């Protein structure tokens, strides 16, 4: 907020 | 002459790009024909992410909750599923600007080109190595998932990558355009670690190749070596092992150069256990282990597309 | 996270890309309307080389002496004509593929992307920097005249090179669009040699920022110091002196990370007179002075064209 | 032939  | 770090040309992936949006969550997708692929991820929300379950996300979204947009014009959602950690939509139109294509899987070693993108359109290009862990060292920030990596052979475009995650230690992961992550990952906001990674022996070989045809020659030598005495070196230095294979895919620089694999290798052990003693190689200085043997061919025989 | 050397997304120019032949000669040219762009050296054959009669070699050309070829179509030449050192061929077809383009000229120490271009297709892009000596440390075979370098701003692109000569010692030379060479160099196979060339001190310290954003700062320390304390170590070791434009340039960085502009001028000093130590900045052992400070503020924002 |  890594999940891109 | 000269070397560079040099991408594929963009264009042929810069028309497929578009952007996806479901909820709040804005990501890329790439449109081939009447297809948009993207993360699945897309459909979570935050109350998902420590452990969520796809299908059950998925199966509560219909055709109107993803907004997709190719530039100005709204794409029309017209079916959903999900292929691994890929979704698939359907749209009521086909991209006119579909290159020739076909999704490859890469393996460890290899290089291409990422075109980073936000908001279903590009940022930049430049160009990765997939790392012997199954991680890339990339740029990319929030709402870059999506963004997909690709070489370019002859007139078709293969798609290898699709961005997905940057993993705690500053590192990226990611699938390939059928859903199916390289390495250990999955898409979950989890405490995830890469294998060690290693040095990709082959690709520092090919550079040092490269460095010879650009005229960087000081640390030839006239010794040559085994493939078994340089592998004992390399090996404690975290190298991957030499083997006969990349030997032979080494044979083009080696035959341009009149400089024998083994005889290369022995400049390399050297080097290795001297260090760059103070000077530069293609400016730089430290081993460059990001060009493939063909990456060096490619653009120093001036291949197009 | 993660700070690559990224060029733009090079579809725009790839569009605009022809060969053009004259005699046994062929280069690249730059279709943008109905002209084509492109080296004066294309005119000249064997002797011409050296001292060439530009003015009398372009009376003996017709029209018709110039093949123009974009993919399968040839193109109809119904004018030539001259700037300086490029030509321009008016053909009867306007490039459809026209994007919205401008010329200009670049200063010292900015960067550009560079498509690299054989036969009328691409090959392949990537960026550098104009040094201050006026050279390009590129990538270019023969057969690559006529590619072209360009930044993007929203639609726009600025074109703000196009490639003429490799000098002796391996960098680049070439024009802007207008035809005039950057540097004291001519379109000659004559002997001639670049100033002693300068690092770009501001792009150096735009690096840095970019590290500390990025988590690399093993090189902050408690220390400062002030412009010509700064200087004095620095032109001693042939670095460029720091304008006002450049620290105006450099405050979104410092805005950025919390680190004044003269208090990282100050952690340069000192890697400078000691060097690393053997410690890495985003994976190079050496300074690195081919990222501009909008370069880092572009890659670090995820600005898309 | 550095007229590329």
């Amino acid at each position: 907020f890594x999940l891109f | 002459s000269g070397f560079r770090k040099m991408a594929f040309p963009s264009g042929k992936v810069e028309g497929c790009m578009v952007q996806v949006t479901c909820g709040t969550t804005t990501l890329n997708g790439l449109w081939l024909d009447d297809v948009v692929y993207c993360p699945r991820h897309v459909i979570c929300t935050s109350e998902d992410m420590l452990n969520p379950n796809y299908e059950d996300l998925l199966i509560r979204k219909s055709n109107h909750n993803f907004l997709v947009q190719a530039g100005n014009v709204q794409l029309r959602v017209i079916g959903h599923s999900m292929q691994n950690c890929v979704l698939k939509l359907k749209v009521d139109t086909a991209n006119p600007k579909t290159p020739k294509y076909k999704f490859v899987r890469i393996q460890p070693g290899q290089t291409f080109s990422v075109l980073a993108c936000y908001n279903g359109s590009p940022s930049g290009v430049y160009q990765c190595a997939m790392r012997p862990n199954f991680t890339i060292k990339g740029s990319f920030l929030n709402g870059s998932c999506g963004s997909v990596g690709f070489n370019i052979d002859y007139d078709c475009v293969s798609f290898c990558y699709m961005h997905h995650m940057e993993l705690p230690t500053g590192v990226h992961a990611g699938t390939d355009l059928e859903g199916n992550f390289y390495g250990p990952f999955v898409d979950r906001q989890t405490a995830q670690a890469a294998g060690t990674d290693t040095t990709i022996t082959v690709n520092v070989l090919a550079w040092l190749y490269a460095a010879v045809i650009n005229g960087d020659r000081w640390f030839l030598n006239r010794f040559t070596t085994t493939l078994n005495d340089f592998n004992l070196v390399a090996m404690k230095y975290n190298y991957e092992p030499l083997t006969q294979d990349h030997v032979d895919i080494l044979g083009p620089l080696s035959a341009q150069t009149g400089i024998a694999v083994l005889d290369m290798c022995a400049s390399l052990k050297e080097l290795l256990q001297n260090g760059m003693n103070g000077r530069t190689i293609l400016g730089s200085a430290l081993l460059e282990d990001e060009f493939t043997p063909f990456d060096v061919v490619r653009q120093c025989s001036g291949v197009t597309f």
